[PDB]
RNA sequence: CGGCCGGAAAGGGGGCCGCCCUCUCGCCCGUCACGCACCGCACGUUCGUGGGGAACCUGGCGCUAAACCAUUCGUAGACGAC
RNA sequence: CCAAGCGUUGGAUUGUUCACCCACUAAUAGGGAACGUGAGCUGGGUUUAGACCGUCGUGAGACAGGUUAGUUUUACCCUACU
RNA sequence: GUCCCUACCUACUAUCCAGCGAAACCACAGCCAAGGGAACGGGCUUGGCGGAAUCAGCGGGGAAAGAAGACCCUGUUGAGC
RNA sequence: GGGUGGAGCCGCCGCAGGUGCAGAUCUUGGUGGUAGUAGCAAAUAUUCAAACGAGAACUUUGAAGGCCGAAGUGGAGAAGGG
RNA sequence: GCCACUUUUGGUAAGCAGAACUGGCGCUGCGGGAUGAACCGAACGCCGGGUUAAGGCGCCCGAUGCCGACGCUCAUCAGACC
């Protein structure tokens, strides 16, 4: 009933494209890793183009001004919100569907994250063009927290680590417990290849 | 004559009327929303403490450029004030109604304002003078105040 | 057009929000970065403002015109009873920064730390950590405050200890003390919580945290002035004689076209009782207190290794608006932040400071101890009464 | 049903040692019929002891507080506020 | 070249914007925001009604000619800002 | 103290309260950047965003208010000379 | 249809008009927001007790402290008022 | 009266002034050109179904969420529709 999506390797407004529209169909989309999204175009670009964006700022009283977010969460949740009708209720209702995190919190580090290839730098990028890194320019551009967030997520990588062992220990055994009982389950083996399952 | 509501129950509700009284009308409002749901001694304790300035009517309508006091945080509202005539005419009006459930014959210490209303009387004018020679109205605004009390446990 | 003669702006953009500040206390904003080398130490204290002293000390600065020779400078005196550690706080970090993670409080804890906790110490019946303080002095009780400082010695990062100041030792009318946490910057967070641990529910006085000739920085909010105009707030030019609409204004507030009030224009607010930072006030004396020995006290705190007089840091009459510094203070160089008897947290400074007008070490000749109600003009009463013979009050 | 651990970024209704109980019922093929077969007809089937609100309720282990006004201070103050 | 972060002044003359000179300076850069800025001020000049002069007109009077005296009104509304 | 360079004291206000209490003004009303537009928007478009009710000031903006421009022109409208 | 009201009213065929309002800085009358707002600030100043009284900062009496200061806040006229 | 394809006069030029042919706007909505008197499409009674024009089809925002075709293009000022 929830999406999760990973961030790590996705464009910036080329997942925000998919997830805008995914949450306007009403899905509750949780992207997960934001200091891990490329935008395309080298970094020194795609700086320049943020310290633009500092500088545009409401003369009179800055307080009312732009907010510029520099948390890489709330810099791709800023623009979902440009790509979404934010000034209605129904989008602000999908802004309240939407949540954004940096690095994987506790709800959804036990929960498997989906990708998607449409949004993916592998695909939609020529592999000898410059992309830049949403964590590095935003730690460049005063976001305070990547250091405690890579470490954080160190310790996630290796909690993780430890549980990709046992599952692979887990289907060891289940592989040599098939080699022991397909005598006896032979008869029900068959029946599914026959039917394309197991082939 | 002819009140706003009925009381729901007659036999258990005294009445009190008053027309043309010279008072504030937007003082007179605020200070009988203030009285609205009151137990009829605990009214009559809050208008001689507005009287003597230890309890406020929060003015929470007719709220411009009245300043705010601290009495009013015990109202949940920051601004107040505590006006005595007006306090003092709508507290004749609670002896009439008291007088009046004393002649109905009623037990008086559970007398619970129900209703409570103030309107708008005609208003009477006077003359001030203003500047090169012009007049300005001066206009008076007086108040009609009904009130009816109920028995409650 | 533009403006015909540059000249610089009134005011700073930096302290922008002029306004009474929401906490009476100075808090600190930052302490120093710990590094696990250094033993653990406190890197704050608490003191209380009493009045401006004179001093007299020989300057031992290189190359200087005044070198070798005497000057006078101004100092403040913070009396600075031992505060009472009551607990302890730790802290997770956090990619939302840095959240508070278990606080763990004392059994005992004094009357003048309880105040703090109501509003009317009168009409309360005083209940404040009664069921807590039962956490102490049963097993199962015990046992869960072992899983806590446990669980603070793994998952905590920065810690920080609760201390109040010891306000019956003070000449002030208040008694509700004032409560701050603390950081101990230091070793590990397993020597951190021990030594919070083990100096728990006691006291700690100022030379364990400050030593003498160091700079440190003072944080309070200021002397309150009011609302006040432009020329008394922003320090704007008074407008002539002959203005109509009276002259202590700022006569342009903006441009036309920007069809707003920029924020950067001076205009009439509240003024003092702001929150400063001043950084750099060296510490020229860390005074003892009064005390006894032998049946009399040793009172002599304003004596110097030049002077051996028998004074002491309080002036003939005592401090004006304050009272009189009987235990521990400190001396330091130049004015602070905030009126009398204010509350005025002391802390170290984030800065390395290898220059040596920071370095230069302090040997105090003369603290001028005369009286500051008037013109004083004895040091001390036995001088005076030497001075001027018998009285007919004799 | 008792004991052992596993969680802090926004903490896991998980794993393990026995226990008195009770089962060859749970699953896969078959034998046997029965269960309103409501007579072609829609929002059926769940998470649902769902979120929030009232009194009817019967027991057990536990608790009897502060805030605000008013008075005072004057480190504060146009009035509030502090 | 990157670069507007930080400065770019005191005065004599003139109503001056301009101009010129004395003096310090590190430098005395140029400008915009309804040629910023009159419910912000001042009212020196232009630009009412009084007057004197020169020129023009027979005259009433005219002068991008000079001179002198000549009421500068209101915020308590909404926004903005403090 | 005209100024460098402002500071302080007093009276009467302004502030708050008891009583009494108007007027000017008002299409609906009030947050900004840009776009186009009757060539300078509070409303429209695209963005930035937006939290009750309010108090003391303040003079940016409402091309703020008063007064059917007094300057210029048109009038087959006049007057003083 | 319901309510209120308490003495006249309509349909059709012809006729006749002082016949239909959102505006005219429209005319007359009423009523809002502003708004319990601006303000009730020129000429030094009031205080104590008592009396009448339903009620007194403001009336009256006594005491005290002040002012006008003989070109007066004094004692009398003229015009005007009636 | 104004605008526009093309022809054309004055002026360096103008969202300037002046003409000729025709179409528009004024008098006119609607889809597109984000926005818009004049441009592109198209002229209108109230509606249901189908289909188009001009313009479009990442998301705002209906429609490319085609396993679209062939190339060019690196911008520390990319480029993007009469
Ligand atoms: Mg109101
Ligand atoms: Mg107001
Ligand atoms: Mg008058
Ligand atoms: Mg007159
Ligand atoms: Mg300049
Ligand atoms: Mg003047
Ligand atoms: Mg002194
Ligand atoms: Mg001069
Ligand atoms: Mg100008
Ligand atoms: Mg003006
Ligand atoms: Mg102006
Ligand atoms: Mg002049
Ligand atoms: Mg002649
Ligand atoms: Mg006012
Ligand atoms: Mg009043
Ligand atoms: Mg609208
Ligand atoms: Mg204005
Ligand atoms: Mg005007
Ligand atoms: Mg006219
Ligand atoms: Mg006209
Ligand atoms: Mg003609
Ligand atoms: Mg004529
Ligand atoms: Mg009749
Ligand atoms: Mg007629
Ligand atoms: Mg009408
Ligand atoms: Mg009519
Ligand atoms: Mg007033
Ligand atoms: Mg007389
Ligand atoms: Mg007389
Ligand atoms: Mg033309
Ligand atoms: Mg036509
Ligand atoms: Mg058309
Ligand atoms: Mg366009
Ligand atoms: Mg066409
Ligand atoms: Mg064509
Ligand atoms: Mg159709
Ligand atoms: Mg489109």
């Amino acid at each position: 009933q929830v999406l999760v999506l990973d961030g790590r390797g996705h464009l910036l407004g080329r997942l925000a494209a998919i997830v805008a529209k995914q949450v306007l169909l009403g899905r509750k989309v949780v992207v997960v890793r934001c200091e891990g999204i490329n935008i395309s175009g080298n970094f020194y670009r795609n700086k320049l183009k943020y310290l633009a964006f500092l500088r545009k700022r409401m003369n009179t009283n800055p307080s009312r001004g732009p907010y510029h977010f520099r948390a890489p969460s709330r810099i791709f949740w800023r623009t979902v919100r440009g790509m979404l009708p934010h000034k209605t209720k129904r989008g602000q209702a999908a802004l309240d569907r939407l949540k954004v995190f940096d690095g994987i919190p506790p709800p959804y580090d036990k929960k498997k994250r989906m990708v998607v290839p449409a949004a993916l730098k592998v695909v939609r990028l020529k592999p000898t063009r410059k992309f830049a890194y949403l964590g590095r320019l935003a730690h460049e551009v005063g976001w305070k927290y990547q250091a405690v967030t890579a470490t954080l997520e160190e310790k996630r990588k290796e909690k993780a680590k430890i549980h990709y062992r046992k599952k692979k220990q887990l289907m060891r055994l289940r592989k040599q417990a098939e080699k022991n009982v397909e005598k006896k389950i032979s008869k029900f083996t068959d029946v599914l290849k026959t039917h394309g399952l197991l082939v | 004559v002819r009140y706003s509501l009925d009381p729901e129950n007659p036999t258990k509700s005294c009445k009190s009327r008053g027309s043309n009284l010279r008072v504030h009308f937007k003082n007179t409002r605020e200070t009988a929303q203030a009285i609205k749901g009151m137990h009829i001694r605990k009214a009559t304790k809050y208008l001689k403490d507005v009287t003597l300035k230890k309890q406020c009517v929060p003015f929470r309508r007719y709220n411009g450029g009245v300043g705010r006091c601290a009495q009013a945080k015990q109202w949940g509202w920051t601004q107040g004030r505590w006006p005595k005539k007006s306090a003092e005419f709508l507290l004749h009006m609670l002896k009439n109604a008291e007088s009046n459930a004393e002649l109905k014959g009623l037990d008086v210490d559970s007398l619970v304002i129900e209703h409570i209303q103030v309107n708008k009387a005609p208003k009477m004018r006077r003359r001030t003078y203003r500047a090169h020679g012009r007049i300005n109205p001066y206009m008076s605004s007086p108040c009609h105040i009904e009130m009816i009390l109920t028995e409650k446990e | 057009s533009h403006r015909k003669f540059s000249a610089p702006r009134h005011g700073s953009l930096g302290f922008l929000p002029r306004k009474r500040s929401s906490r009476h206390r100075g808090k600190v904003k930052s302490f120093p970065k710990d590094d696990p080398s250094k033993p653990v130490h406190l890197t704050a204290f608490l003191g209380y403002k009493a009045g401006m002293t004179h001093i007299v000390r020989e300057v031992d600065r290189p190359g200087s015109k005044v070198n070798k020779k005497e000057v006078v400078e101004a100092v403040t005196i913070v009396e600075t009873p031992p505060m009472v550690v009551v607990g302890i706080v730790g802290y997770v970090e956090t990619p939302r920064g840095l959240r508070t993670f278990k606080t763990v409080f004392a059994e005992h804890i004094s009357d003048e730390c309880k105040r703090r906790f109501y509003k009317n110490w009168h009409k309360s019946k005083k209940k404040a950590f009664t069921k807590y303080c039962k956490k102490w002095q049963d097993d199962a009780g015990k046992r869960q405050l072992d899983k806590d400082f446990s669980s603070m010695k793994k998952y905590c990062q920065v810690i920080r200890v609760l201390a109040h100041t010891q306000m019956r030792l003070l000449p002030l009318r208040q008694k509700k003390a004032h409560l701050m946490e603390i950081q101990v910057n230091g070793g590990t967070v397993a020597e951190k919580l021990d030594w919070a641990r083990e100096r728990l529910e006691q006291q700690v006085p100022v030379s364990q945290v400050f030593g003498q000739d160091e700079m440190i920085d003072v944080i309070g909010v200021t002397k309150g002035k009011g609302y006040k105009g432009v020329t008394s707030r922003w320090h704007t030019k008074k407008l002539p004689r002959k203005t109509h609409r009276g002259l202590r204004k700022v006569a342009c507030i903006g441009a036309w076209h920007p069809a707003r009030v920029a924020f950067s224009v001076a205009r009439a607010g509240q003024k003092g009782y702001h929150h400063r930072t001043e950084i750099n006030k060296k510490i020229y004396k860390i005074g003892q207190g009064y005390l006894i020995k032998d049946g009399k006290l040793i009172k002599n705190n304003a004596s110097t290794d030049y002077d051996l007089s028998d004074k002491s840091i309080n002036p003939l009459g005592g401090f004006v608006h304050y009272g009189e510094v009987t235990n521990d203070f400190v001396m330091l160089k130049g004015c602070v932040v905030g009126t009398k008897k204010r509350v005025l947290t002391l802390r170290k400074s984030l800065l390395v400071q290898t220059k040596r007008r920071a370095l230069e070490k302090i040997d105090l000749k003369f603290i001028d101890t005369t009286s500051k109600f008037g013109h004083g003009r004895f040091q001390t009463v036995e001088e005076k009464k030497a001075f001027m013979g018998p009285l007919k009050k004799d």
